[PDB]
C-alpha cells in the first residue's frame, strides 16, 4: 500500500520484484514482538501480586510517594503521575492515510503500574526475600538493618539513628518529586526515543511526494494520463525509489530496535539486581554505597529510585597497621586502630565508633618486629 | 486457508498470525466537472483557410469551453499524431488548462518541431519548443489545398531560441568584422530569407500545415478542458472521486475549515489532498480514504481445532463487510469477530492487543476473549515484631539455553 | 531620497493551495526582509527600471494614484500594459501606446492597434494601504493586493501583511521599465528569489514567516 | 545487444540489491548473536568458575 | 541537456547506492563500539573505583 | 559535494530523491555525538581533578 | 573517591583491606608487604616490556 495504494497496475509491477515486501513486513513484525517482548522482562519478573499494606507503621519511613494513590482514577503514584505528564507527544491521522498502523502494546500503562507496585510492595514488607524464593516478611526497621550490615555499617547505627534515617528518606524522596517536576529535561531518554520515532515516520511519509525522476509523484496522475507502454517505465521509477526509501526506514528501525534491547536488557538487570536485593557493584545502582532501589513507571521506559548511604563529616585520625601489647602484635578483627592524639581505640571503617581496644576486638599474630610502623 | 498459505504449511501452531489486508471498496463513482458545455474553437486554427509563417506563428489562447480532442484524433487525416506527455486515447478524461493552439507553416522535408530537444536548425532559429513539453504535435498535407502560407523563414540569427519566444524583426545580419550600416550582401546575407513553393508538385517538400497544443497541466482552475459527464454528490461513503480532473477514492464529507475564496486543492502536514472544491457548486469537501487495516487470524493449534477468531486491526465496529460467528466485539486494539467475551481473568495464551488475550476453553470448545491475569494474589501481611524465618530448604537445577555462534556462510559475487 | 527600510511586509500567497498548520518551504520570490526601498515623492514620477517585480505600499487617501504603466519599450513594437484605474472600473488593455507624458483621459499614443487582451473586472479595488506587488512568471501577470488599516505611522507599519492575491491575468511582456499613473509618496521594491518558510495558521493564513538568506539565525 | 545489455543491467542491480539487503540482516543478526554470546561468556566466567 | 540527464542520474543513483551502504556500515559499527565503550565504563566504575 | 559535486545542474537532480542528504547527515552527525559521549562516560565518572 | 567523599588512608592499610576483600587476612601483607611491594613492582615493571 505505501508502494501504490489501490492501483491494481503497480501491485502488478511490483510482483517481479520478488519478496522484499515480504522481508519487511516479516522485520517489522518481529521488531513488535521483541518490543512486547521488553516490557515482559523488566517489570514481570515476579509473577505474584503482593497488595500493598494498608496500614503504615514502617517506623517513620513515609513511602506515600511511590505507592500507588487510591483517589485517582489511575492507580499511580504521584511520582509515577508526575512521570506521565512530563512526557508528551492530526499527525498521526495523516500518517495512518499511507499504510502506516500503530499496533497498542500488549501490557496497558495500568498493568505496568500495577506490576511496578506488586514490586514496590514486596520490597517493603520482604525485602529481598521474595525475588530468591517464597516472601519471608520482616519489619522494615530490621529489613534497613540487613542492608546496613550489607556495606559495612553495623546494626547499632540505624536503630540509634532511626528517626534520623528516616527523616533523610523522605526529605530526600520529596526532593526527588521536587526535582523531577521543576527540571523539564530530565526525562530526556524516553523524548528522543519518540522524537526519533516521529522524526522517521514523518520522513518516510515525506518521500511519497517526490518524482524520483517519472513525470509525477501522483501515481493517479501518471495512471491516467498515459498508454501502459509509458506508465509502466513511470511506475517502475516510483517504485524503485518507494522501495529504496522503505528499504532504508526499515534498516534504521532494526537499528534503533538493537540499541533499545540492549537498553532494555540493561534495565532488566539492573530491575534484578538492585530492586530484587542489594547490588556490591559500584556505581551501578546509584552512587555511593547502595542500599535499596524502588522501581517506577514512565512512558515507554522505567525510573528507579536509587536509595544510597554517602558518608560525611570526615574526622582526620592517625592510625596504626598493628598495635604491640607485649611481644605480640593485635591485628584489629574487623574495622582499623583509630588514636585522637592520646588513647588508642578500634572502629569500624565506614562510620566513628571508638571502643577500647581489647583481646575480642584484636586477634594476635606473631611478634612485633615485622610489621612495619607498629606502635 | 489463508493463514495456512501464509505458512507456507499444511499445519498451524497456536498463536496470532497477520494474514493480507483488510480495505473497504468503493461503492459509486463521481465524475463531477464543470459546468461549461460550450464547444471549444476548434477548426478556427485548423480548418482556416491560411496560417502564418515558421518565423512569426500565432498563438490561440484557448479558454473555458470543452474540447472534444476526440473529434480531431479520430480523423482520417494529419500526421505524426504524437502527444508527449499525455496519450491521445486519455486525451479526453484529463481535464487540462492553459492549452495554447499554435498554428503556422515549415517546408517538408523536417516535420520534427523540435520535438524532445532537437537540435535540428531550421527550427533553432524560428521556433523552440521547451523540453518538459506537455502537449501534442499534428501535422497536416497542403499540396492539395494551395501549397501561399508558406512565406519565409529566419535562415540566420546567429543566438539560439529561447524555448517558446517569438521573434519577428531580423533586419541586421553580419558575420565579417565590418558593422552591418545596411549592408548585407558584402558581409554575409540578410535574414528572414522567403520560401517559393505555393504551386509546384515536389514530393516530400510541399508546406505542411503543422499547429500544436501546448496543455498546461498538474494544480489549476482548469478552465478549458474536456467533453465528460457530472454525476451527483454523495457524502460519506466509498466513492471513485473524479473532481476536476483529480482522480482518486476516498469519503467525501462535508467540510469545516475556512478555505481561503481564492483556494482550489486543499492540503496538510506531509502535503496529502485534504481537501477539494466542488466544480459546479463551489463546497469544499474533506477527503479522507477509506479505512483499512490489518486481518489476523487468531488460532489454536490446528491438532487442537479447526477454529479461528478473525480480529480486523482497525476498524471500528461498523467498517466489517470467521467472517462472523455471530460474537462481534469490539476491542481497543480493533474488531474481533469469532471470540466470546470472557469476564473471568487467565494468564494470557494468545496476545491480541492493549490488555485482550484469546484461549481456547472447553467449557462447547468455543474461542475465548478475556482480560490477561498479572497473577495470583499475594496479599501478605506485613506486621512490625514479627519475621518469617524458613526451616527447610529445596535444593532446584534450573537450566538456561544462549546461542554462541551462527552458520558461517561465504556468497560469491559473480 | 530618505531610503526606507523594507521591514517585515511583502509576504503573500505563493499558490492556490489551503494549508493549515504547516511549516512549508517555498522557492519563490519574496520580497526579503529589511531591505531598501526607495521612498519616491508625488506631490515628480520617472520611469522606475521594473526588473524582476515590484512592492508599491504608495499609502495615500486623496486617490491621485489612478493606475499604473507597464511597458517593455513603451514607444512602439512591443504590447503597453495599462491598468487605468478609475473610482469603480479597473479597466485593463494592452494595446500599444506610446503613453505620451506624465498624466493628471487617454494620455496614450490614441491609436490602439493590438487592442487584443481588454479585461475589466469591475467591483473594486479599494486605512488605506495598498500594499501591491507584480511579477511576471511563465507569461502570467499576478497582482497581489491587501489594505492594512494605518492612519498613525509615517514610516512602514512594522509588523505582518498576508497578501491575499487579487487577480491572475495571463499576459506577457518583458516590461523594462514602468512608471505609476499619478499628494503622496509611492516606494518600489525589487524581487529576488529567495527561499522563504512559510507558517500558516490554523484558518490558513500567513501569520509569520523568515527569510532564509539575512542571517545565519 | 542493446536491449540485453539494459535487461541485464535491470538484473544486475535486482540481484546486487538483495544481495545488500541479505548481507545487512546478517551483519544486523550476527551482532545479536555477539551480544548474546557475549553474554554466555560472562555468564559462564562468573558462574562455572 | 537532454541527454545527458540520464548519464547524470545514473551517476547519481551509483553514488547514493555507495554513501547509503557506507553510512549502514558505519552505523552498525558504531553500535558495536558504542556495547565496548559501555563495557568500558563499567570496568571502569567497577574495577577503578 | 559527495554525489554531485560543484554542479548545478546535477544538484538540482538531487533533489529529486527527496531528503535522502539529510537523513545521512543526521545519521553521521548522531555518530559523531555518539561517539563524544562514549568519550564522556568512559574517562569523566568523577568531576574532582 | 567514586562512593562519596575521598578519605585519606596509607596505601599499605589500603592493600591490606583488599587483601580482607579478596578473603585472606591482613596478617600476609604486613608480614609479608616487601615480598608483595617487590612483585607489584616487577609485574609493572613486565608490563612496559
Ligand atoms: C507522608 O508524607 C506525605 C507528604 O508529605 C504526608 O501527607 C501530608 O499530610 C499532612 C498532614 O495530614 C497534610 O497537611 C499534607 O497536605 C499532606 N501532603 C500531601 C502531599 O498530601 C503524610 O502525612 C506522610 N505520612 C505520614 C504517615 O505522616
Ligand atoms: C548528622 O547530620 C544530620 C543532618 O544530616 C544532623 O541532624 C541535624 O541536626 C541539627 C542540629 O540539631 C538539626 O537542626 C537538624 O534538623 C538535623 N537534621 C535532620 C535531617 O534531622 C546530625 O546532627 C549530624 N550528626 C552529627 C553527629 O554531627
Ligand atoms: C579522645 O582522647 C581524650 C584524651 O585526649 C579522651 O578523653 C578523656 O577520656 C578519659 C577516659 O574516659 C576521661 O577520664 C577524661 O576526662 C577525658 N579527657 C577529656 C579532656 O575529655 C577521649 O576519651 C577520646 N575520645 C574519643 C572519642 O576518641
Ligand atoms: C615499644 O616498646 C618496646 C620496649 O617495650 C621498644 O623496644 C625497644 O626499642 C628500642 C629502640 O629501638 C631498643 O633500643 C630497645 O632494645 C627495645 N627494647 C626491647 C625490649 O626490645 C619499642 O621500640 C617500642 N615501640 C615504639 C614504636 O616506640
Ligand atoms: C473541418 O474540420 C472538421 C473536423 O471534424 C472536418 O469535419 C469532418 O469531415 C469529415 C470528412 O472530411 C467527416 O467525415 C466528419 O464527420 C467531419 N467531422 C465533423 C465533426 O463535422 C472537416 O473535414 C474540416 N474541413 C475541411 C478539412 O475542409
Ligand atoms: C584532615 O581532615 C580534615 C577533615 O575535615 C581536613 O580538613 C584537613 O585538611 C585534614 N588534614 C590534613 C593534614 O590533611
Ligand atoms: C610513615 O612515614 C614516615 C616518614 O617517612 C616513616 O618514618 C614511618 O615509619 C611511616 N609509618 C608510620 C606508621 O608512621
Ligand atoms: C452550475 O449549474 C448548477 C445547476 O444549475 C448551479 O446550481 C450552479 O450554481 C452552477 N455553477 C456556476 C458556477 O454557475
Ligand atoms: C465504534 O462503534 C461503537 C459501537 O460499537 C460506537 O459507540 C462508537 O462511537 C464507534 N466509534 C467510531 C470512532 O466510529
Ligand atoms: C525584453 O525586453 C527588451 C527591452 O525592450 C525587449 O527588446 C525584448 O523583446 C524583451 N524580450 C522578451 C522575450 O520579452
Ligand atoms: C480562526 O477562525 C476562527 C473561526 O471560528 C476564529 O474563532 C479564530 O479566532 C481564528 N483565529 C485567528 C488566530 O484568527
Amino acid at each position: 500500500m505505501y508502494i501504490c495504494g489501490d492501483s491494481t497496475e503497480c501491485s502488478n509491477l511490483l510482483l517481479q520484484y520478488g519478496s522484499f515486501c515480504t522481508q519487511l513486513n516479516r522485520a517489522l513484525t518481529g521488531i513488535a514482538v521483541e518490543q512486547d517482548k521488553n516490557t515482559q522482562e523488566v517489570f514481570a519478573q515476579v509473577k505474584q501480586i503482593y497488595k500493598t499494606p494498608p496500614i503504615k507503621d514502617f517506623g517513620g519511613f513515609n513511602f506515600s510517594q511511590i505507592l500507588p494513590d487510591p483517589s485517582k482514577p489511575s492507580k499511580r503514584s504521584p511520582i509515577e503521575d508526575l512521570l506521565f505528564n512530563k512526557v508528551t507527544l492530526d499527525l498521526i491521522c495523516a500518517q495512518k492515510f499511507n499504510g502506516l498502523t500503530v499496533l497498542p502494546p500488549l501490557l496497558t500503562d495500568e498493568m505496568i503500574a500495577q506490576y511496578t507496585s506488586a514490586l514496590l510492595a514486596g520490597t517493603i514488607c520482604s525485602g529481598w526475600t521474595f525475588g530468591a524464593g517464597p516472601a519471608l516478611q520482616i519489619p522494615f526497621p530490621m529489613q534497613m538493618a540487613y542492608r546496613f550490615n550489607g556495606i559495612g555499617v553495623t546494626q547499632n547505627v540505624l536503630y540509634e539513628n532511626q528517626k534520623l534515617i528516616a527523616n533523610q528518606f523522605n526529605s530526600a524522596i520529596g526532593k526527588i518529586q521536587d526535582s523531577l517536576s521543576s527540571t523539564p529535561s530530565a526525562l530526556g531518554k524516553l523524548q528522543d526515543v519518540v522524537n526519533q520515532n516521529a522524526q522517521a515516520l514523518n520522513t518516510l511519509v515525506k518521500q511519497l511526494s517526490s518524482n524520483f525522476g517519472a513525470i509525477s509523484s501522483v501515481l493517479n496522475d501518471i495512471l491516467s494520463r498515459l498508454d501502459p507502454p509509458e506508465a509502466e517505465v513511470q511506475i517502475d521509477r516510483l517504485i524503485t525509489g518507494r522501495l529504496q526509501s522503505l528499504q532504508t526506514y526499515v534498516t534504521q528501525q532494526l537499528i534503533r530496535a538493537a540499541e533499545i534491547r540492549a537498553s532494555a536488557n540493561l534495565a532488566a538487570t539492573k530491575m534484578s539486581e538492585c530492586v530484587l536485593g542489594q547490588s556490591k557493584r559500584v556505581d551501578f545502582c546509584g552512587k555511593g554505597y547502595h542500599l535499596m532501589s524502588f522501581p517506577q513507571s514512565a512512558p515507554h521506559g522505567v525510573v528507579f529510585l536509587h536509595v544510597t548511604y554517602v558518608p560525611a563529616q570526615e574526622k582526620n585520625f592517625t592510625t596504626a597497621p598493628a598495635i604491640c601489647h607485649d611481644g605480640k602484635a593485635h591485628f584489629p578483627r574487623e574495622g582499623v586502630f583509630v588514636s585522637n592524639g592520646t588513647h588508642w581505640f578500634v572502629t569500624q571503617r565506614n562510620f566513628y565508633e571508638p571502643q577500647i581496644i581489647t583481646t575480642d576486638n584484636t586477634f594476635v599474630s606473631g611478634n612485633c618486629d615485622v610489621v612495619i610502623g607498629i606502635v | 486457508s489463508e493463514t495456512k498459505c501464509t505458512l507456507k504449511s499444511f499445519t498451524v501452531e497456536k498463536g496470532i498470525y497477520q494474514t493480507s489486508n483488510f480495505r473497504v471498496q468503493p461503492t459509486e463513482s463521481i465524475v463531477r466537472f464543470p459546468n461549461i458545455t460550450n464547444l471549444c474553437p476548434f477548426g478556427e486554427v485548423f480548418n482556416a483557410t491560411r496560417f502564418a509563417s515558421v518565423y512569426a506563428w500565432n498563438r490561440k489562447r484557448i479558454s473555458n469551453c470543452v474540447a472534444d480532442y476526440s473529434v480531431l484524433y479520430n480523423s482520417a487525416s494529419f500526421s505524426t499524431f504524437k502527444c508527449y506527455g499525455v496519450s491521445p486515447t486519455k486525451l479526453n478524461d484529463l481535464c487540462f488548462t492553459n492549452v495554447y493552439a499554435d498554428s503556422f507553416v515549415i517546408r517538408g522535408d523536417e516535420v520534427r518541431q523540435i520535438a524532445p530537444g532537437q537540435t535540428g536548425k531550421i527550427a533553432d532559429y524560428n521556433y523552440k519548443l521547451p523540453d518538459d513539453f506537455t502537449g501534442c504535435v499534428i501535422a497536416w498535407n497542403s499540396n492539395n489545398l494551395d501549397s501561399n502560407y508558406n512565406y519565409l523563414y529566419r535562415l540566420f540569427r546567429k543566438s539560439n531560441l529561447k524555448p517558446f519566444e517569438r521573434d519577428i524583426s531580423t533586419e541586421i545580419y553580419q558575420a565579417g568584422s565590418t558593422p552591418c550600416n545596411g549592408v548585407e550582401g558584402f558581409n554575409c546575407y540578410f535574414p528572414l530569407q522567403s520560401y517559393g513553393f505555393q504551386p509546384t508538385n515536389g514530393v516530400g517538400y510541399q508546406p505542411y500545415r503543422v499547429v500544436v497544443l501546448s496543455f498546461e497541466l498538474l494544480h489549476a482552475p482548469a478552465t478549458v478542458c474536456g467533453p465528460k459527464k457530472s454525476t451527483n454528490l454523495v457524502k460519506n461513503k466509498c466513492v471513485n472521486f473524479n473532481f476536476n480532473g483529480l482522480t482518486g477514492t476516498g469519503v467525501l464529507t462535508e467540510s469545516n475549515k475556512k478555505f481561503l475564496p481564492f483556494q482550489q486543492f486543499g492540503r496538510d502536514i506531509a502535503d496529502t489532498t485534504d481537501a477539494v472544491r466542488d466544480p459546479q457548486t463551489l463546497e469544499i469537501l474533506d477527503i479522507t480514504p477509506c479505512s483499512f487495516g490489518g486481518v489476523s487470524v487468531i488460532t489454536p493449534g490446528t491438532n487442537t481445532s479447526n477454529q479461528v477468531a478473525v480480529l480486523y486491526q482497525d476498524v471500528n465496529c461498523t467498517e466489517v463487510p470467521y467472517s462472523t460467528g455471530s460474537n462481534v466485539f469490539q476491542t481497543r486494539a480493533g474488531c474481533l469477530i469469532g471470540a466470546e467475551h470472557v469476564n473471568n481473568s487467565y494468564e494470557c495464551d494468545i496476545p491480541i492487543g492493549a490488555g485482550i488475550c484469546a484461549s481456547y476453553q472447553t467449557q462447547s470448545q468455543s474461542i475465548i476473549a478475556y482480560t490477561m491475569s498479572l497473577g495470583a494474589e499475594n496479599s501478605c501481611a506485613y506486621s512490625n515484631n514479627s519475621i518469617a524465618i524458613p526451616t527447610n530448604f529445596t535444593i532446584s537445577v534450573t537450566t538456561e539455553i544462549l546461542p554462541v555462534s551462527m552458520t558461517k556462510t561465504s556468497v560469491d559475487c559473480t | 531620497p530618505a531610503y526606507t527600510n523594507s521591514f517585515t511586509r511583502g509576504v503573500y500567497y505563493p499558490d492556490k493551495v489551503f494549508r493549515s498548520s504547516v511549516l512549508h518551504s517555498t522557492q519563490d520570490l519574496f520580497l526579503p526582509f529589511f531591505s531598501n526601498v526607495t521612498w519616491f515623492h508625488a506631490i515628480d514620477n520617472p520611469v522606475l527600471p521594473f526588473n524582476d517585480g515590484v512592492y508599491f505600499a504608495s499609502t495615500e487617501k486623496s486617490n491621485i494614484i489612478r493606475g499604473w504603466i507597464f511597458g517593455t519599450t513603451l514607444d512602439s513594437k512591443t504590447q503597453s500594459l495599462l491598468i487605468v484605474n478609475n473610482a469603480t472600473n479597473v479597466v485593463i488593455k494592452v494595446c500599444e501606446f506610446q503613453f505620451c507624458n506624465d498624466p493628471f483621459e487617454f494620455r496614450v499614443y490614441s491609436s490602439a492597434n493590438n487592442c487584443t487582451f481588454e479585461y475589466v473586472s469591475q467591483p473594486f479595488l479599494m486605512k488605506n494601504l495598498r500594499e501591491f506587488v507584480f511579477k511576471n512568471i511563465d507569461g502570467y501577470f499576478k497582482i497581489y493586493s491587501k489594505h492594512t488599516p494605518i492612519n498613525l505611522v509615517r514610516d512602514l507599519p512594522q509588523g505582518f501583511s498576508a497578501l491575499e492575491p487579487l487577480v491572475d491575468l495571463p499576459i506577457g511582456i518583458n516590461i523594462t521599465r514602468f512608471q505609476t499613473l499619478l499628494a503622496a509618496a509611492y516606494y518600489v521594491g525589487y524581487l529576488q528569489p529567495r527561499t522563504f518558510l512559510l507558517k500558516y495558521n490554523e484558518n490558513g493564513t500567513i501569520t509569520d514567516a523568515v527569510d532564509c538568506a539575512l542571517d545565519p539565525l
